[PDB]
C-alpha cells in the first residue's frame, strides 16, 4: 500500500497505518 | 518534504517512516 503515489487523505492514512503508536507529523507545505 | 517524496513521486516505507515520531 505504500509503494505508490499517495496524496492527501490517502497519504495521511498510510502514515497512520505505518507509524502505529509512534504517531506522526504531516507537513505538506515545506 | 513528504508531498514531493510520496505524492508527486512514488512513496516508500523508508520515506514514510521518516515522518513517524
Amino acid at each position: 500500500f505504500v509503494n505508490q503515489h499517495l496524496c492527501g487523505s490517502h497519504l495521511v492514512e498510510a502514515l497512520y497505518l505505518v507509524c502505529x503508536e509512534r504517531x506522526f507529523f504531516y507537513t505538506p507545505k515545506t | 518534504g513528504i508531498v514531493e517524496q510520496c505524492c508527486t513521486s512514488i512513496c516508500s516505507l523508508y520515506q514514510l517512516e521518516n515522518y513517524c515520531n
